[PDB]
RNA sequence: UCGUUGCGGGUCCGCUUACCCGCCGCAAGGCGGGGACAGCGGCAGGCGGGCUGUUCGGCUGGGGCGGCACA
RNA sequence: GGCAGGCUUAGAACCCGGGAUCCCCGAAUGGGGCUUCCUGCCGGGGCCGAAUAGGCCCCGGCGCCCCGUAAGGGGCGGGAACGCGGGGAAAGGAAACAUCUUAGUACCCGCAGGAAGGGAAGCCAACAGGGACCCCCUGAGUAGGGGCGACCGAAAGGGGGAUAGCCCAAACCAAAUCCUCGCGGGACAACCGUGGGGAGAUGUGGGGCUUGGGCCCGGGCAACCGCCGGCGGGCGGUAGCCGAAGUGGGCUGGAAUGCCCCGCCGUAGAGGGUGAUAGCCCCGUAGGCGAAACCGCCCGUGGCGGAGUCCCGGGGUCCCGGAGUACCUCGGCUUAGUUUUGCCGGGGGAACGCGCCGGCCACUGGCCGGCAAGGCUAAGCACGUCCCGAGUCCGAUAGCGCACUAGUA
């Protein structure tokens, strides 16, 4: 939530002199600085007219089954090569879509070992087109600690939390890492678009079977 | 695991005869009683006992039998006492100024009725949903714009 | 101790509003591959009587000691990276030490071993 | 006035040593930054209500 | 011992612009008693004290007499006292009720192995 | 209790002609104080002490010495003039 | 009118100790007068622009007076 | 961001902990105070002086109301908001306006805490059963109040957060009691021994607390209840320390973090700085380590006191169980409380466990539920001067009045 002070620009001792005295009959300040302008949105340092209030509902509920058919309709996208390539990924040197890689894969610990499978799967590309991919975004949103933008490029599905390829992966540009359980909208469609290149392990699918249905 | 004392819920005359079960404050002295304890023991093991309760429910005596079998038995270890573990007791200044004293407790109504009734309670009840504009109190005349409602839409 | 929040507001504040004791820190700078065999540590704190090389700018490639280290500004003097002003007398660069390499370490400070071994650890 | 109390000459004593604008040096030190100082007044125009 | 003037409180006439309902004078009382007043009263002759109770001894045509009892909290046979305690201030460390309370559960379920566990297994 | 001696043109006219030396004390200090510290630091009698409040704060006396002291021979000696 | 309001004698008389008024006294208490009245509190009726809040309609060959062309 | 002169390797600056100094006014407290300054008495000290006189100066004590035998001790003032008790509007709304609402609000007076208040059934229910309290969701804008208009508005019940139960008085015993000080002992304590003083029969103390108790008899230790916070151990807070990998070739350029080519780390690609845009230059980050001193929390262990006060069974039918209270009436404020909410004031005014109170008008009978008028109580809930983090918030006429020698001139 987000909003301003109160009582900004309403806090001033001023009053409106009224007619007569040759000047508009807005408020004015009461003492030596008197004929200046106060309260009304149109003068300076006056109050904001319909400002952001805290109370604004900004979150968008949706029913829980509704949620649940849109993160299994965006799990059939990831095995679609023409909505993952609409959606912006390198799917060229990818063997078939859904990816799935063996369980022994969660064993994997060290990012460099991570490195490796993700170049034999054909993945690596598009992680490079992710580092590639990050750029100082336009405007304020520098200021407020948003400076990088950048592309999103691997989902990997793990079967459980703690495995040793969370780690393994997670440092990488664009790359998400979740266990089944944790799928999400978030992570399967960003920028609410369908299709996500996804590396599902074997463990993972077998799990997939008794979730959001 | 301790067990929790399964208590009836009270069949209103509104029910019908519907009734349902709820989770009671605790085991009452009957049926800690078939299970061969008092109070005083109970609450040493960390079982919560309630010595206002009359009815004895014989599933609140099976789950204590189990339990205490569990537990006489080193399976299951009794969690903490129910009974006071600290002592907080704060020194007192202007009792009387406060109106804490017995006659300020008679003028604010707590000696005749309950504390949520007491006329100081409702006025500080309902400055805080008009503060937080929480439930009703979000719209002002809002009994009176629903009835006009109604009149006009089921006409 | 400079701050954890990922704010760039918050993060420049940490640095601006550093005591004494933390500007320290800010004139870490790596030493040659030389002395990192000799010593076994990969940076120290720039000090006055070392002798740097410079990585970057107009004095790249230039090797000197360091004659005045300003904590406050988190800048260093070093001999060679000078210039005349209009009335003659010859002025100094400030160098920002993180564009410094230390190819000589001055040890003539008893303090400043134990930072060594500490590091070496 | 000619009879003061004592009280009230240490505070006319106060403004009396307040009175001045930031020395030379100072505007060098901070590169012209400070030339004013608040407590700069003229006896005729800023009264103080001793 | 308090001696009070009875009746109804001093209650002003406004002297600026009411509706009626806000206008009346007589018969208008306070929702403070005259005993807690009372104690009010006391307390500001016995500053530091605090008002325990107080009681009602006697009326005349004026006056109404109360008693108050008021305790110093600082004397030592006064902190000690059970109900006293109650306004002065008690303080017992959790590691002394929770060490006794955890011997007194343990010595219980040895006890209750012998004389309980047969009967509750037959 | 005394803070600094006057060295002005005034001042150092006082010495030479009336005998007297011209300090800066606390604003606190009477006229007994300053008698005594004078005579207890420097060795010298004072004949008597005229004493003013300056338009800055701060006190200053006119200590006269006595008829066997110099007032620009103790200035002298403390290294002041 | 209820309470303050007590004590003797046959609604009446008396009494003083309540209470009230004045004098003296630092206070303690004394003196004199009144006296279960008065005064004071609650309740009730009357008088009550002393004070508080308000209402002083509409149509209308402008408003007002009239009229009611206001049902 | 100046000119000088110094301090610092005999370890400074700086940060953290602990100390020292701490003018006048200020609750301000010897007394004043129309000037944040003046002034008194007593005791001690110094000076001027021939003086021991007299005068001047310095230091300390000297507030009001209280507790306590005294020694001694307490209250006072402040704090951004939050909490408790009391006093208490109008504007506006009702398309006028008075009952009403606004609102027990604004504001005023008093009084607390880190939270406050509440809290342990004279309860709720309906013959089926719940089981202290507060706070959150619901019941519900329902019942109900109301120029039955505007509008106002519960409770029980259900789901949760959290969970905890006790004491004073009295019956019975009758000084077995508490406090203070000296001396000896006792982890610097509690306490023990002894002596003096104070409190105490108008009752200290024991006992007792709905699973009522007192009283009588028997049996049993897993008795029960309380006081001290020493010693050992652990963890946490108040500074910090360690932490991977390019400063590689060429180009542009004042200067590269940019472009081209080649490498590397990653549990670390949060973020910042650096002569333009940096994972690998630096700070940091993932992650790990750390305290002479001060503070907090937990655990183990130790010291001691009581009148058996604890558990179980039997007997009882005797004793105790809270007053201007319950209740009636009149006026008034208030409440959804309505012939029925709470309270205040005036007048009247009980009973006692074989009794008393409640079950939506009163009374009667039945049934059901309880024991007012004494006290305490952790946790779970309010707030933001302050600290930390975050951000579809603003970006110097915006955003706090103040990005700055702003609550300043
Ligand atoms: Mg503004
Ligand atoms: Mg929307
Ligand atoms: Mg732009
Ligand atoms: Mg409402
Ligand atoms: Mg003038
Ligand atoms: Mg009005
Ligand atoms: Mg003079
Ligand atoms: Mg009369
Ligand atoms: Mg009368
Ligand atoms: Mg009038
Ligand atoms: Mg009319
Ligand atoms: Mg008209
Ligand atoms: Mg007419
Ligand atoms: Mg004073
Ligand atoms: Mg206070
Ligand atoms: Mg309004
Ligand atoms: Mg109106
Ligand atoms: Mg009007
Ligand atoms: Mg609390
Ligand atoms: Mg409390
Ligand atoms: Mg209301
Ligand atoms: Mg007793
Ligand atoms: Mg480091
Ligand atoms: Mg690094
Ligand atoms: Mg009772
Ligand atoms: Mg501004
Ligand atoms: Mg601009």
């Amino acid at each position: 939530p987000k909003g301003v002070y109160e009582g900004a620009g309403k806090e001033h001792s001023c009053e409106s002199f009224g007619v007569g005295l040759g000047i508009a009959r807005i408020p004015r300040y009461k003492g030596h600085l008197w004929p200046r302008g106060c309260f009304a949105p149109n003068t300076r340092g006056g109050r904001r007219a319909h400002p952001p209030r805290p109370e604004k509902k900004l979150h968008e509920e949706i029913n829980w089954k509704e949620k649940n058919l849109a993160i299994r309709s965006a799990i059939a996208a990831t095995a679609y090569k023409s909505w993952v390539a609409a959606r912006g990924h390198m799917v060229e040197k990818v063997p078939s879509l859904p990816l799935v890689v063996s369980g022994d894969a969660e064993k994997i610990a060290k990012a460099k070992e991570a490195k490796k499978l993700f170049e034999v799967l054909g993945l690596w590309p598009d992680v490079e087109r992710a580092a590639e991919g990050v750029k100082i975004r336009a405007g304020k949103g520098k200021m407020r600690g948003r400076r990088y933008k950048e592309p999103k490029s691997v989902l990997v599905v793990v079967s459980e939390l703690d495995v040793p390829l969370i780690g393994a992966v997670r440092n990488f540009p664009g790359v998400d890492v979740v266990p089944v359980s944790h799928l999400n909208m978030l992570v399967l469609a960003p920028g609410g678009v369908p299709g996500r290149l996804t590396l599902w392990t074997a463990t993972a699918v077998e799990r997939l079977k008794g979730l959001f249905l | 695991m301790i067990p929790k004392p399964v208590v009836q819920v009270p069949r209103s005359i509104k029910s019908g005869g519907v009734t349902k079960w709820k989770e009671g404050r605790g085991f009452s002295l009957g049926e800690l009683k078939e299970v061969g304890l008092n109070a005083e023991q109970a609450r040493l093991l960390g079982l919560p006992v309630d010595t206002r309760r009359d009815s004895v429910w014989p599933q609140n005596v099976e789950a204590l039998r189990k339990w205490l079998i569990e537990v006489l038995e080193g399976k299951a270890t009794p969690p903490e006492p129910t009974l006071p573990k600290v002592v907080k007791v704060k020194r007192k200044r202007g009792r009387a100024f406060r109106g804490l004293t017995s006659a300020g407790r008679r003028s604010r109504g707590l000696i005749s009725t309950r504390f949520r009734e007491t006329h100081n309670y409702k006025f500080k009840k309902k400055a805080k949903e008009r503060r937080l504009k929480k439930r009703h109190e979000a719209t002002k005349g809002l009994g009176n714009v629903l009835r006009i409602s109604r009149i006009i839409n089921e006409s | 101790p400079f701050t954890a929040s990922a704010q760039p507001r918050k993060q420049r504040l940490s640095l601006y509003a550093a005591p004494l004791h933390l500007r320290r820190k800010l004139l870490n700078a790596k030493l040659s591959p030389e002395l990192q065999k000799k010593l076994g540590v990969k940076r120290l704190p720039v000090r006055r009587g070392d002798t740097v090389l410079i990585m970057r700018g107009d004095f790249k490639g230039v090797t000197g000691k360091v004659v005045k280290v300003d904590l406050k500004r988190v800048r260093i003097f070093v001999e060679g990276a000078t210039r005349t002003n209009s009335r003659g007398q010859t002025v100094y660069y400030p160098i920002h030490p993180s564009k410094v390499m230390i190819v000589d370490v001055d040890l003539s400070d008893k303090a400043r071993q134990k930072l060594i071994e500490r590091r070496k650890r | 006035a000619r009879n003061k109390p004592l009280g009230k000459k240490l505070r006319l004593a106060a403004a009396l040593n307040s009175n001045r604008n930031p020395p030379l040096w100072v505007i060098a030190k901070t590169k012209r930054r400070v030339t004013r100082s608040p407590a700069r007044r003229h006896w005729r125009r800023q009264k103080l209500k001793a | 011992r308090v001696r009070l003037i009875r009746g109804p409180f001093n209650r002003r006439r406004p002297d600026s612009g009411r509706r009626p309902k806000r206008m009346g004078v007589y018969g208008i009382t306070a929702w403070k008693s005259w005993r807690q007043v009372a104690e009010e009263r006391a307390a500001r002759k016995f500053p530091g004290l605090e008002v325990l109770n107080s009681y009602w001894v006697a009326d005349d045509g004026i006056y109404r007499y109360f008693e108050v009892i008021l305790i110093d909290c600082n004397q030592p046979t006064i902190q000690r006292d059970p109900l006293y305690s109650g306004i002065c201030g008690r303080e017992v460390p959790r590691r002394r009720l929770a060490r006794r309370l955890r011997e007194r559960q343990r010595k219980l379920i040895e006890h209750l192995k012998k004389t309980l566990l047969p009967k509750l297994k037959g | 209790m005394i803070k600094r001696f006057v060295i002005t043109e005034k001042a150092l006219r006082l010495a030479e002609r009336e005998n007297k030396i011209t300090i800066i004390v606390e604003r606190t200090a009477t006229k007994k104080q300053i008698a005594d510290e004078v005579q207890r630091l420097y060795n010298v009698k004072v004949e008597k002490v005229n004493t003013l409040i300056t338009p800055r704060g701060e006190k200053k006396a006119y200590v006269k010495l006595a008829e066997g002291y110099s007032a620009m021979d103790l200035l002298t000696k403390l290294g002041v003039l």
